C-alpha cells in the first residue's frame, strides 16, 4: 500500500484554513424605484442602485 | 485641383457598356466596338456576380490595341468594390521569397472577399474617479448617466498598465480588451505647450453607457496572414512570410469559415482575378492552374494574351497563345477584332472629350488616318500632344497643321525602325 500523512498540526494557520470562509450568495436584484427591472449600477452620488 | 489618380490610359472606361440584355451598345459609356468580345465580356461579368460555381476561365486574344486591357478595365470598374477584383500582371508573381506557385495562391486567396460582421456589448463613458487599494472601483460617466464599477485583478491590471486618469473616455468590452479610445474630456490647457501624439480629446459621449456595436467589414480570403505570425497584422503591409503552411491555408482557414458562414457571422463574395500578359507565365505555373481551378472555391480568372503562335517560356514547344493546350482546354477564349476606320474615330474623339480637347473635323479625320496606318495608341498620345502644341500656339481648337506638327516631332515605332539606317 501507498498512503500520504502532511501533517501541521504543531500550529493553527493550518488548522484555520479549512473554514476559512463558507459563505453562501447574498448579491440579489437590487431593483430600483423606477421600473422595477434588472438593476444595473449604483449611482455613486445617490447610492441607489439603478437600472433604466 | 489634381487628384492622384489623374486621366490615364483606360480613364475613358468608366464600366461596361452593355443593356440589360447584355446587347452591346455600339456607343456607350467608354466602352465602344468589339460587340461580339463585349458581349461575351457582360457574359463573364454576370457569371461572376453569381458566384455559384467555381474554375471559371476566359481568355481574350486579340493584336495588340484591340482593346483587351480596355474591356477588363470596363468589366472592372463594372464590377462595384462590393467583389474584389484583383488585377494583376504576368510578371507579379516571378518573386524571389516566394515561389512561382505560392505566388498564384495568394493571388487567388485574395480575390475571394469575406464580409465579416461582428457585435459586442460595449461599456462607454467618461472615467471620474478610479480608487484602488488589492480591490478598488471605477465611476464611469456620460450625460445619460453616471455609474459604479468594482474592479478585479485582472482589471485593475489592465487600468494600470493603461495608465488611465480621471476625464479618460475608456472603452471596456467583454473579454476586456480596454482600448483606450479617446483622450481627456476635460483637464485641457495642456495645449498651452504641447500634446501627445495620442491625444483627441473630443468631447464625453452621450446617450447610454452599455450599447451594442455591430461592426461590418470585407477583408480578403488571405486572412492567413493575419494568423501565420506571432503579430500578424504587421506581415499584411510589406512582402510577409515567403509562405504560410498548406496546412493551415487549405484546411484551417477554410473550415473556420465554412462555420462562419454556418453560424452567420460572416459570408464569402467570390471576387475576380485579371491576370494580364500571362504569356510571360512558366509551364510550371500553367501546370498548378491546371489544378488549380478544378479546387472548390477559386475565382475566375481573366487572361489576355497578344502573342499568337510562340514559343512557351521554359521549354521549346509552340503552342496557340504561347501557353499549353492542357491549360487552352479549360479556358473559355474570346476573340476581339480589329477596329476600323469607323471605330477608332470614335474613340479617338472620346479620349479627346476626356481632357477636352476641342478638335477640328479636319483634325480628326487626319488624326483617324494616321492611327490607322501606324497604331492606335500612337494617334491617342497625338491628342494630348497636339492639345499642348496648340495650347502653346495660344489656339483654343486643334488642326490638321498642328497635328502635323506632332506627326514630324515625334515618331513611332515604324518610322523610328525605317530611319534606323545608321546604325550608330
Ligand atoms: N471599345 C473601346 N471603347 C473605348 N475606348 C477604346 C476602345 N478600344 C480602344 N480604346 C482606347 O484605345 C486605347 C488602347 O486600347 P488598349 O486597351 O490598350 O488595347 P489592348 O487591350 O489590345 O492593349 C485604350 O486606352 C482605350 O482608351
Amino acid at each position: 500500500c501507498s498512503r500520504t500523512f502532511i501533517t501541521f498540526s504543531d500550529d493553527a494557520t493550518f488548522e484555520e484554513w479549512f473554514p476559512q470562509g463558507r459563505p453562501p450568495k447574498v448579491p440579489v436584484r437590487e431593483v430600483c424605484p423606477v421600473t422595477h427591472r434588472p438593476a444595473l449600477y449604483r449611482d455613486p452620488v445617490t447610492d441607489i442602485p439603478y437600472a433604466t | 485641383v489634381t487628384r492622384i489618380e489623374r486621366i490615364g490610359a483606360h480613364s475613358h472606361i468608366r464600366g461596361l457598356g452593355l443593356d440589360d440584355a447584355l446587347e452591346p451598345r455600339q456607343a456607350s459609356q467608354g466602352m465602344v466596338g468589339q460587340l461580339a468580345a463585349r458581349r461575351a465580356a457582360g457574359v463573364v461579368l454576370e457569371m461572376i456576380r453569381e458566384g455559384k460555381i467555381a474554375g471559371r476561365a476566359v481568355l481574350i486574344a486579340g493584336q495588340p490595341g484591340t482593346g483587351k486591357t480596355a474591356i477588363a478595365m470596363g468589366m472592372a470598374q463594372a464590377l462595384g468594390p462590393d467583389t474584389p477584383f484583383t488585377a494583376i500582371a504576368g510578371s507579379e508573381i516571378f518573386s524571389l521569397e516566394m515561389s512561382k506557385t505560392e505566388a498564384l495562391t495568394q493571388a487567388f486567396r485574395r480575390s475571394i472577399g469575406v464580409r465579416i460582421k461582428e457585435e459586442t456589448e460595449i461599456i462607454e463613458g467618461e472615467v471620474v474617479e478610479i480608487q484602488i487599494d488589492k480591490v478598488g472601483k471605477l465611476t464611469l460617466k456620460t450625460t445619460e448617466m453616471e455609474t459604479i464599477y468594482d474592479l478585479g485583478t485582472k482589471m485593475i491590471e489592465s487600468l494600470t498598465k493603461d495608465k488611465v486618469q480621471a476625464g479618460d473616455v475608456i472603452t471596456i468590452d467583454k473579454a476586456t480588451g480596454k482600448i483606450s479610445k479617446l483622450g481627456r474630456s476635460f483637464t485641457r490647457a495642456r495645449d498651452y505647450d504641447a500634446m501627445g501624439s495620442q491625444t483627441k480629446f473630443v468631447q464625453c459621449p452621450d446617450g447610454e453607457l452599455q450599447k451594442r456595436k455591430e461592426v461590418v467589414h470585407t477583408v480578403s480570403l488571405h486572412e492567413i496572414d493575419v494568423i501565420n505570425s506571432r503579430t500578424q497584422g504587421f506581415l499584411a503591409l510589406f512582402s510577409g512570410d515567403t509562405g504560410e503552411i498548406k496546412s493551415e491555408v487549405r484546411e484551417q482557414i477554410n473550415a473556420k469559415v465554412a462555420e462562419w458562414r454556418e453560424e452567420g457571422k460572416a459570408e464569402i463574395i467570390p471576387g475576380v482575378l485579371f491576370i494580364d500578359e500571362v504569356h510571360m507565365l512558366d509551364i510550371e505555373s500553367f501546370s498548378f492552374l491546371n489544378r488549380a481551378l478544378e479546387s472548390d472555391m477559386a475565382p475566375v480568372l481573366i487572361m489576355a494574351t497578344n502573342r499568337g503562335i510562340t514559343r512557351i517560356r521554359g521549354t521549346s514547344y509552340q503552342s496557340p497563345h504561347g501557353i499549353p493546350i492542357d491549360l487552352l482546354d479549360r479556358l473559355l477564349i474570346v476573340s476581339t477584332t480589329p477596329y476600323s476606320e469607323k471605330d477608332t474615330k470614335q474613340i479617338l474623339r472620346i479620349r479627346c472629350e476626356e481632357e477636352d480637347v476641342e478638335m477640328s473635323e479636319d483634325a480628326y479625320t487626319v488624326l483617324t488616318r494616321i492611327g490607322l496606318e501606324t497604331s492606335l495608341r500612337y494617334a491617342i498620345q497625338l491628342i494630348t500632344a497636339a492639345s499642348l502644341v496648340c495650347r502653346k500656339r495660344k489656339g483654343t481648337e486643334v488642326q490638321v497643321d498642328d497635328i502635323k506638327r506632332v506627326y514630324s516631332l515625334f515618331l513611332d515605332e515604324s518610322r523610328s525602325t525605317q530611319y534606323m539606317k545608321e546604325y550608330q
